[PDB]
């Protein structure tokens, strides 16, 4: 409801932008649109690369990185958009940025923007 | 359990397990009975989008991109799906492409690209059976209004582009037969073309209504059948069954009564007509409405028998609708799509109760399509 | 680029057409006088008699490489074409595919 | 209100969907993104063929057949969307059918739909 | 009276008198200190608009359309205005374009389309000094990210691209004269590169923030004076005046008051920064939010003394907006853009009171542009 | 195609790194030991130390034609690259082109 409010994340709903691996995903969500929270839609490609962030997960106190790869190779799904900053970092500091279109080593040199996925790197701490 | 909660629940497990997260490019579901694809010409955008969809659940299987006002089409057995697109040098601008393109069915991936003469498509409203696929799946025929009426032939099998067919001051294609379909003319009849061994013959039935009788432009139609199913802005039903030797009317049959017909009822909205190939039933989108208001949304689906012409049912949407269509399962789903709210809406055929929605889905969605597999 | 002339970019008032020039009159959608044939040289007149917009086109190859397209007349309007080949110029409305007629020029 | 009611036409806002020569025009309309009710925006291209309606003036009773030619070269505008069918025609019946993208003899062949201009060709009577 | 209701009178009053209609294609007035530009990324859609607004009236002179995340810019003395854009062989796959546009200011024709060798744009989200014209208008600069920090040099004047010089881990362009631009690195430092005579000789500045200091991706700046004008997520201002030479830094201005951001106020949105270079004033988008919700929108705009670091007054918006900027002319608009409505406020700089709106923009307008032509 | 040599496309776990093989590091956001010389014929191996994502990539033209881009590593993974010719290839991180590095085969 109130956009300048601080982040509360849950672990029941991969499609609600407040879902806890979001935490800093700009764009889509690529579970509506044909992929999964961490695999890619049918015909769109897969980068390797990317922003990550470190999410806590409410269910296990926890905190692990997130690889916010993008599926790309199609024109932007237009479903369940979301954007979330926790510790988002300027340009200067991409590894934590997340106005970049992280396609980089998708197949085929897709660049387009379709999705992000939110599969996980490992623990954080 | 939503979508969302089955899919949250399933990585909290396979995190509490050791389980990593492999990130790969997933495949779609086999075709069956149950898909449909929603195409969204989105209010002329110069490109535009299209979703899977499996109706048994209201899932997003994938999609697929296209161009300026494309026309989709599946093989009815499923074999694939493809579409014909227009794209341009600079967005909306210079240099045009007309293209056919092939997907695979699972992988959604463009098998075939094959480039279109003369930028040939006619640009235009979407209307389900503009284009088609011969039923033998080895070709698809487009239709070319400006400079003169004429069908494109796609080799789908050879991957390439055949000829044009020049044809009379007909729309529409409806095949029956590997070489031979037939188009709604301006004459007041249609039109048979045989386009056999490298040449076109063009042969027209009888008149079978007249110049007050207005023929919408999205009749219902069954590649497999061959039944054809036509209204007009009352709701008056011309059908036919198309053979290749010729086509067969039959007795007219009013989708509305002379007391409904009295209250201002009348079809509306884009794609109002659905025909149920193994039940011979048929689906038509209606509403009271102006008589100039025929592309309004509608907020009614009447059902009947496609022989004798006699009211099944009459169901309830709940929403503003603008097109319908149904799964050709023998226990068929009712789509109900408003490009409105961009929303699909999906309902048992039998009892007309809605069962789940699909939203979220582009600007305007407007086009269903199914494959007719089931049987 | 030109096996044709045409005089005037703009229709013409229905009144100043020479009263002795050869005329193909336009109505209930159709080209009246669907084959007209003149001599090379000669000019072709078209006229209007609706509102219904309507116009002379042709397709490329057939009056020259490039394909041409007259400008529209409204109800009393004319357009004018002057054929300096002899040959067989088929042509249609640019709007309405299904209307066409042709000049045959000797 | 009643998208399924009688059209009720004005003659006091070109921007609204039911100004009256509006009519039968499907799209948008070319005032509001740089052209007029009756000169296409810069950088487009004015198409000179298209399908017409007689549409019903209140301002003087009369009746005047509009050449609904669209403005082509630019994606769809966006802006003031508006459909009105009064004696639309189906497909068979071009001259009054309006799905139809008439671009038609706009320069340099751009076929792309922006919106729509409503003169008059004269009076439809 | 409505834009509308002008338009209609006008009509209709053409219409009493004989006065026929002659369709015909217009010319968008001259630029003048008081036209806008409203790009829209659309949350990144492979096609996007730019709207070309008369800031003084609200009435949409014409429009520009672009391909993926293209960026915008505008020669201040509106001889012409341009744009990288990025398009692709299937609409958002297979070979890419990376190219540049220049636009008559008038016809809005593009007068120059220069390909780009190597798709080297950097594709991402839209910040006003990502890309910038040299002051003399004869080169467009641009950065390209992977597989190395570069600038690519497009030459306007012979219509042709020049090449590419190699540049330090840094981002953002900042032209200070015809060879010499600025760019922000990753060391805490600037960037001088001058390109002049065919080569390219780097040099840093000193560091001028912490790593603790994050400086936001939109900082102003009048090409004009030389103003460069950078907050950090706090509203800490740290400017510096480029020169050529070199930059001289100034004594860091807290934007905010310690009671403030005692009260979690911040800076947030997209384009929160505006330096009106006549009056040596600033405008800041601030709110009281998380400090992890930086790019929310945010309803309030701050406006200080550049050189005393004074406030001079706090506009209340009135709606969530995302971006601002102001004309440069002697009596300044302020403009605020909201991507979630997409939609245009304009208001008096001096009363910060809206004057009118103009909507229907796009699906997420966010980038502010104009012309310093005034004086 | 090739002057260098991938044993695995995925990466290894740092245990299996033969302990007397030569080795760059990762972490910081940086390859610990900026530029490395062998010999044609040998193998580096790079290990990442933290959990942020890293590889090793290439332009075209460095490494042969086509570029290269090795797989990602995450913490506690190593890459290896056999380099058959003699040469000075330089490299980046994909995702991290600000991070560089070298290898100067003899
Ligand atoms: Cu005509
Ligand atoms: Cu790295």
């Amino acid at each position: 409801v109130d956009p300048r409010a601080k982040w509360q994340p849950q672990d029941n709903d991969i499609q609600a932008c407040d879902y806890w691996r979001h935490c800093s995903i700009d764009g889509n969500i690529c579970d509506c649109s044909g992929g999964s929270l961490t695999n890619c839609p049918p015909g769109t490609k897969l980068a390797t690369a990317s922003w990550v962030a470190s999410c806590y997960n409410p269910t296990d106190g926890q905190s692990y990185l997130i690889a916010y790869r993008d599926c790309c190779g199609y024109n932007v799904s237009g479903r369940c958009p979301c954007l979330n900053t926790e510790g988002e970092l300027p340009v200067y500091r991409p590894e934590f940025a997340n106005d970049i279109i992280w396609c980089f080593g998708a197949e085929d040199d897709a660049m387009t923007y379709h999705c992000t996925i939110s599969p996980i790197v490992g623990k954080a701490s | 359990q939503t979508e969302g909660q089955r899919g949250a629940a399933e990585a909290a497990a396979a995190l509490a397990a050791g389980e990593a997260d492999e990130p790969v490019i997933l495949e779609a579901p086999a075709p069956d009975a149950r898909r449909v694809y929603i195409q969204d010409p989105a209010h002329f955008a110069a490109i535009t989008q299209q979703f899977v969809i499996d109706g048994s659940t209201g899932r997003i299987l994938g999609m697929t991109d296209g161009g300026f006002l494309p026309h989709p089409v599946a093989a009815e057995d499923g074999s694939f799906f493809a579409q014909a697109s227009t794209v341009f040098e600079r967005i909306a601008r210079g240099k045009r492409t007309d293209y056919v393109e092939v997907f695979d069915p699972v992988t959604f991936l463009p098998i075939a690209d094959i480039e279109l003469p003369d930028a040939p498509r006619f640009l235009v409203g979407t209307y389900q059976w503009m284009n088609a696929l011969t039923p033998d799946n080895k070709n698809l025929l487009f239709y070319q209004f400006s400079p003169a009426p004429a069908v494109g032939v796609v080799d789908l099998e050879g991957k390439t582009f055949d000829r044009m067919l020049d044809v009379p001051d007909c729309y529409h294609i409806f095949p029956a037969s590997p070489t031979v379909f037939y188009m709604n003319c301006r004459d007041g009849s249609l039109a048979r073309v045989d386009f056999a061994d490298g040449e076109t013959k063009v042969t027209n039935t009888e008149v079978f209504h007249t110049e007050d009788e207005l023929l919408i432009n999205h009749p219902a139609f069954s590649l497999r059948s061959g039944r054809l199913v036509w209204p007009t802005y009352t709701g008056k039903i011309f059908q036919a069954d198309l053979t290749a030797e010729g086509a067969t009317f039959r007795a007219p049959i009013e989708a509305l009564t002379e007391a409904e017909r009295a209250d201002d009822w009348r079809p509306g909205g884009w794609q109002q007509t659905a025909y149920h190939r193994q039940s011979d039933r048929i689906y038509l989108l209606v509403d009271q409405r102006d008589e100039w208001k025929h592309k309004a949304a509608s907020r009614f689906v009447v059902v009947l028998n496609a022989e004798t012409g006699e009211r099944i049912n009459k169901i309830e949407l709940g929403h503003e609708i603008d097109s319908i269509n149904v799964s050709q399962d023998a226990e068929p789903l009712l789509y109900a799509l408003s490009a409105g709210t961009q929303t699909l809406h999906i309902y048992d055929a039998a009892t007309g109760e809605e069962l789940r929605s699909v939203d979220q889905l582009g600007r305007g969605p407007q086009i269903i399509t199914t494959h007719d597999m089931d049987s | 680029q030109d096996k044709i002339t045409v005089t005037s970019e703009k229709p013409v008032a229905a009144a100043d057409v020479p009263a002795d020039a050869v005329v193909v009159g336009i109505e209930k959608m159709k080209y009246l006088t669907p084959e007209v044939t003149i001599k090379a040289g000669e000019t072709v007149y078209w006229v209007n008699g609706e509102v219904m917009p309507h116009n002379v086109a042709f397709k490329k190859g057939i009056v020259g490489e490039d394909a041409f397209r007259g400008e529209m007349m409204t109800k009393d309007q004319a357009y004018a074409i002057t054929f300096n080949e002899a040959g067989s110029y088929d042509y249609f409305c640019t709007p309405h595919p299904f209307m066409r007629g042709k000049v045959i020029v000797e």
